[PDB]
């Protein structure tokens, strides 16, 4: 779920 | 140079700086990391320093290729990599990796998952370090390359300063590095099985 | 979040007035424009409004610098820019641009040419808007500059009132503006990749 | 500027586009989008970067009074062996990738090229002016057409449209049946 | 196959 | 080839 950033 | 890699060959892929092999197995990423971030819970892809059946990858052409036996893999051609031991396809996508929120999680998917909506995310290239080498033959041992993800433009990266937790058996984390020009993104084909 | 730009970083460079990224790709300028002018037939450099691997540039020092990792790029130091996706050097020269006969064509050249006879034409500077900011560290996002060509004293410029034709994929023209001190020449480093 | 001798290895550079005559193991697709059928042979392309796959060995014809260490003269018959793949340059009456009226340029194996297809592997460094026949071929300073003896075409390239992905977006090379055209002009860039 |  | 002017 967690996108890169 | 030992040998030319052809499509449908089975290969092992070794990181130059750490000597770890690109590796996979049935264990999955934990649903959540300690900092609360969410993974895909997908199949782990790791760096493994010991020779092992689970280091074997089959090099495959893209859909609609018309390629057959005995044809060399060339640098910068689009390819797919099938994990031999679990019969799954390598994939990268915009999901934060275990240790580097800015780098992409690398996983494998089943044949059905990989040939449908997610197919474009299964395409890689053996990207030459010098672009002028595109179209040269992929050979074992003597040709360095980046494992480049076509859809998100990352290069596969690993390290051994910190190892995965117990759920990763203290193997090396693999992730997609968005900075493509980095010597730690360099791999070789170690052997043709 | 503003971060310091170091030599050998990979960056994206964004035009203040149009929000377009400094971009390149394998397509070439037509040998001749409709009015009969002759171009260099070199690789196109354009302004591209979407995030893309082809917006990425490596910041490099001049020949004989001995600069290594962890050294900040300073405003008005001489720099070079290598296009990551095609492995070529940014270059300007006294050739009329696509839409402006008085402005200079901006292109890229192969590593061999750019490190050989054309080397002097591959030198640029992040020129500060204020001369009193000479020697200050370059930061992403918060420091505006003009991209100044050392050999011909032009600043890179773009616009979006008219776009390149189909041969430029309707991207923005980039050219060398001889009127250097002008806010339409302002860029920033958008990201360190 | 130095003399090109038989058995020298050279790179050959197009004047208008700066592309090098190039080859690699990739093949032409069996069918093009417009339905034409290629030979499915090895690709020959124009490549803007210096590279080993730009190297060709200049060879004499089979029963020639020319030998190694002797100058190539303009309009003499020659053969070109791609060094990296060990194949012979060849042209034939097959429609090229982008130009139905121009000929496909390919390379063939030593066995094919020394056998039934041999006559199609013969080329000439054709002088721009016929009066320059017999002059010594030199790098950098002598322009010529790369002329196919068996079909009377001149090798041509362009960079307004690039090859598809199966050709790495390199330039198409093909045989131009209009021989006298400045876009057919090449030079030898370097002797390796 | 297809002739020029 | 064509210079600016």
């Amino acid at each position: 779920k967690t996108s890169t950033n | 140079d030992s040998k030319t890699v052809n499509y449908f060959d089975i290969i092992t892929i070794k990181h130059q700086d750490t000597d770890a092999f690109l590796h996979s197995h049935l264990a999955r990423y934990p649903q959540r990391y300690e900092d609360g971030r969410i993974s895909s819970a997908g199949q782990q892809v790791t760096g493994y320093t010991h020779p092992d059946f689970n280091n074997q990858w089959e090099v495959l052409p893209p859909h609609g290729s018309d390629v057959g036996k005995g044809q060399a893999v060339l640098l910068n051609q689009h390819i797919r990599l099938r994990h031999v031991a679990t019969d799954t396809y390598l994939l990268a996508h915009d999901v934060a990796s275990p240790f580097y929120p800015t780098n992409e999680e690398i996983t494998t998917v089943t044949l059905e998952e990989g040939d449908g909506e997610l197919y474009p995310e299964t395409l890689f290239a053996f990207q030459p370090l010098k672009k002028s080498d595109e179209g040269h033959v992929l050979k074992s041992k003597t040709v360095s390359f980046r494992l480049f993800h076509v859809d998100t433009s990352v290069a596969l990266w690993t390290h051994n300063d910190e190892l995965l937790p117990d759920w990763g058996f203290q193997q090396q984390e693999i992730n997609g590095n968005k900075k493509v020009i980095d010597p730690s993104n360099n791999w070789v084909v170690d052997e043709i099985v």
